[PDB]
């Protein structure tokens, strides 16, 4: 929030006080960033799961967002974010390897997480 | 699964029943969370 | 809303609210009533009902 | 005398509210909204009591929920600043001015005395509570005695007495998790209860988002403030004395009347918003929101120095009372009620700002999924202007070249591109 920017203003002041120089230079202003970068700790449990549920969350939203039509389905879904990655694999290994992973996570995401609503025929 | 709301209402109204009631037992389902509109509001879906 | 600002006068037969205090007062001390039989059997026999 | 005649020149001019809308809070960034709302809690309206049987009150009460960081506690001190008559008390504990009524003896006069709480001293005032969440149960008892029945009952040390509450209460909170919650209501993100929020006629949430332009700016204006203080819209906000003065003669003297309302317009705005909100299923609206509506049309009547109530105060204090419900809402709620109702919140808005703020909603999707994809960010941002102009389609706008010449536009440093027609930020 503002208070790490007012806390940063203030161990600029620090460290030109420190130094004895009379004026504050882009030096203390680095090592304070610096220092309070450090000070901060990234919790530790995951990612790769986290930013296609987001990929995911946002296509459909898209899809619902974007027209009052009908929608795709679960292997539309699939399909299209294989498309979407052709670009980046070069093999068929890594292609049924992600494919089956996706489909993993999908079923997880509509079971067990209950994020994303699965409908039948 | 989805339901339409015209389904239901021509359902109960053979029944012989109010239509006003099954418009006041759709609200309170909403108000509970069971029953969510599609981008139609011509069918409903059950969630819970 | 609006009638608040000019007239006090709703309804046409209002009882004034010091005179409905000092009414109320009055009858609450002047006299105490009781039932009468007639009512109590009618009274009994919706009771059980 | 000369400053009679100042106040009422002033009144002659035709942009005199926005130039008090913008008059509030110099030191404070952004929050336009709730600015305007300080502005009706500051002027008040009327109360009004046929005969001794029904009393309504005519002050107008502020409730801030905020994450941390926002400023909450700045707006507080400002209105301590201007209010003639203001107290201020925080509810974490050790106050200056408590919040209840006490006989003691106090420890530096060495007197028996009967010290009322700061609801008390507060008449015809402003008080103000800081840390609203943290109150022990002694003082929400008194809060909800002072604010439903606006009097406060003693009965200690042998002395039973009754003491008069005529104040307009203005509050600032923090949400239950630290964070606010959009995808819960309004009294779930708070430890408040709901009969206590149901008293407040305004409600503003202020929720912390990353936008890197405000972002930006809000930095500016903190080192700029800092820089300054070493020891070594609106067309021109008045003077603070002048504020003063205005205010003053505005409370004594305007008095406006509602000889001139549309009781059609109101019930069918009404029996609408009732329907749709029973079609969406939560949170009914119910006839207290229509009183302050009058009492906001009132303060709006008085910013004017109109001795009659006409349509724009009504419309003003419409679109305002619309907001603060539709605020409260869950997000597909609040989303539903906010493309339906567009008419209504549309009253003396700019289209610019609409556009301003579809084009801000592509730009976050264009970047989420940029990260989310990529893992990074990219160095530059664009966007169709198909997308745009399909947008304002949907809220009938067909022309935006004055959008492209506004100075909105150029404010968040968009571009605009016609050998690719797109937009670059
Ligand atoms: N828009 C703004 N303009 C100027 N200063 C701001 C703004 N937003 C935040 N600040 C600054 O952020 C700091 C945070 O302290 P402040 O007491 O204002 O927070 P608060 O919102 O009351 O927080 P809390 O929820 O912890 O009570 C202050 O020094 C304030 O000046
Ligand atoms: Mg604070």
């Amino acid at each position: 929030t503002v208070r790490q920017l007012e806390s940063m203003i203030r161990l600029s002041e620090a460290m030109a006080r420190m130094h004895c120089c009379d004026e504050v230079q882009p030096k203390h202003v680095k090592e304070a960033f610096r220092l309070l970068n450090k000070s901060i700790i990234r919790v530790e449990t995951f990612s790769e799961y986290c930013r296609i549920s987001n990929l995911i969350v946002l296509h459909l939203r898209k899809v619902e967002e974007e027209e009052d039509e009908s929608a795709l389905k679960r292997s539309e879904l699939v399909n299209w974010y294989l498309k979407e990655i052709e670009s980046e694999i070069d093999s068929e290994e890594e292609l049924i390897n992600k494919k089956r992973i996706i489909e993993k996570v999908i079923h997880r995401l509509t079971h067990y997480d209950h994020v994303l609503i699965e409908l039948t025929q | 699964s989805q339901v339409s709301e015209h389904s239901i209402i021509k359902d109960f109204t053979k029944q012989k029943y109010p239509e006003h009631a099954i418009h006041k037992v759709l609200q309170l389902m909403l108000r509970r969370g069971e029953i969510q509109h599609r981008m139609q509001r011509k069918v409903l879906y059950r969630l819970k | 809303h609006v009638s608040a600002l000019t007239q006090t006068q709703a309804v046409e037969g209002e009882i004034d609210l010091a005179k409905l205090k000092k009414f109320i007062a009055y009858c609450r001390v002047k006299c105490g009533p009781r039932l009468s039989a007639e009512a109590a059997e009618k009274l009994k026999n919706r009771y059980i009902i | 005398d000369e400053d009679v005649k100042m106040i009422t020149s002033l009144s002659k001019d035709q942009q005199i509210g926005e130039k008090i809308f913008a008059s509030i809070a110099p030191s404070i960034y952004g929050h336009e909204d709730i600015k305007r709302g300080l502005a009706l809690a500051l002027f008040g309206g009327e109360p009004k009591n046929p005969g001794g049987k029904h009393k309504v009150r005519g002050d107008i009460n502020v409730l801030l929920c905020g994450d941390p960081g926002t400023a909450k506690s700045q707006f507080l001190k400002y209105i301590e600043k201007v209010s003639s008559r203001a107290i201020f008390t925080t509810g974490q504990g050790a106050s200056a001015v408590g919040l209840t009524a006490y006989v003691q003896r106090h420890p530096v006069s060495r007197e028996w005395t009967l010290e009322a709480g700061a609801l008390v001293l507060a008449d015809r005032g402003v008080c103000l509570i800081d840390e609203f969440d943290k109150m022990n149960d002694q003082d929400r008892t008194s809060i909800h005695e002072a604010m439903e029945q606006q009097s406060i009952s003693i009965s200690k040390a042998g002395i039973v007495t009754s003491l008069q509450a005529r104040c307009t209460v203005i509050a600032a909170a923090n949400p239950i998790g630290g964070r606010y919650d959009p995808s819960l209501t309004f009294s779930e993100n708070v430890d408040l209860t709901e009969p206590i929020i149901s008293r407040f006629d305004i409600l503003c949430v202020v929720r912390d988002t990353v936008d890197p332009v405000q972002d930006e700016m809000l930095a500016r204006f903190v080192v700029g403030s800092h820089v300054r203080h070493h020891p070594s819209y609106g067309v021109e906000p008045l003077p603070q004395e002048v504020l003063k003065k205005y205010i003053i003669y505005a409370k004594e003297r305007v008095h406006p009347k509602l000889n001139q309302m549309d009781q059609d317009k109101v019930a069918k705005m009404y029996s609408d918003l009732r329907k749709e909100s029973m079609a969406t299923g939560s949170i009914p609206i119910t006839v207290r929101h229509i009183e302050s509506m009058i009492r906001m049309a009132e303060a709006h009547a008085r910013i004017h120095l109109r001795d009659y109530v006409i349509e724009d105060d009504v419309n003003m204090a419409i679109r305002v009372m619309l907001e603060s419900f539709i605020d409260t809402q869950k997000f597909s709620v609040m989303r539903s009620m906010r493309k339906t109702f567009a008419r209504y919140l549309s009253f003396r808005r700019d289209n610019n700002e609409l556009l301003l703020f579809i084009l801000k909603q592509l730009v976050a999707e264009q970047v989420t999924y940029q990260r989310n994809r990529f893992g990074a960010q990219q160095d530059t941002i664009e966007v169709p202007e198909k997308d745009l102009v399909d947008k304002a389609r949907q809220i009938n706008i067909h022309n935006l070249s004055a959008f492209y010449d506004s100075e909105l536009f150029r404010m968040n440093k968009f571009s605009h591109d016609l050998k690719r027609k797109m937009i670059l930020q």
